[PDB]
């Protein structure tokens, strides 16, 4: 063995979703979509942290994709690798926007 | 979105 996920309790996507009751209905991001892509609400503002990687994303913008903001910051994460493929991670580096959103900071 | 925690 070697890997495993940083927050067991929420391998199951049922409970991540639960973590999001009190998400801000204010945006554009949902629960299903979050908790799909692993991630699962800290309670606080609009932080989220993956429960296999343990990377935490915050100030979502309008147009954010779970997924793609997830392989962007987290590509190693063995999620995103286990769901999406290594192909899409690839991709996903590649789309201007993401790319000049990965350089900036 | 920003990563305010990228795993070490
Ligand atoms: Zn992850």
């Amino acid at each position: 063995g070697n890997y495993f996920p940083q927050y067991p309790e929420y391998a199951i996507e049922t409970a991540r979703l639960r973590t999001f009751e009190a998400w801000p209905r204010n945006l554009k991001q949902k629960p299903h979509q979050l908790a799909e892509a692993g991630f699962f609400y800290t309670g606080v503002g609009d932080r989220v942290r993956c429960f296999s990687c343990g990377g935490g994303l915050m100030d979502w913008n309008d147009n954010d994709e779970p997924w793609e903001q997830h392989a962007l910051w987290l590509s190693q994460c063995r999620f995103v690798k286990l769901m999406k493929g290594q192909l899409y991670i690839d991709t996903v580096a590649a789309k201007p926007v993401l790319a000049e959103e990965k350089e900036e900071s | 979105a920003i990563a305010y925690f990228i795993p070490d």
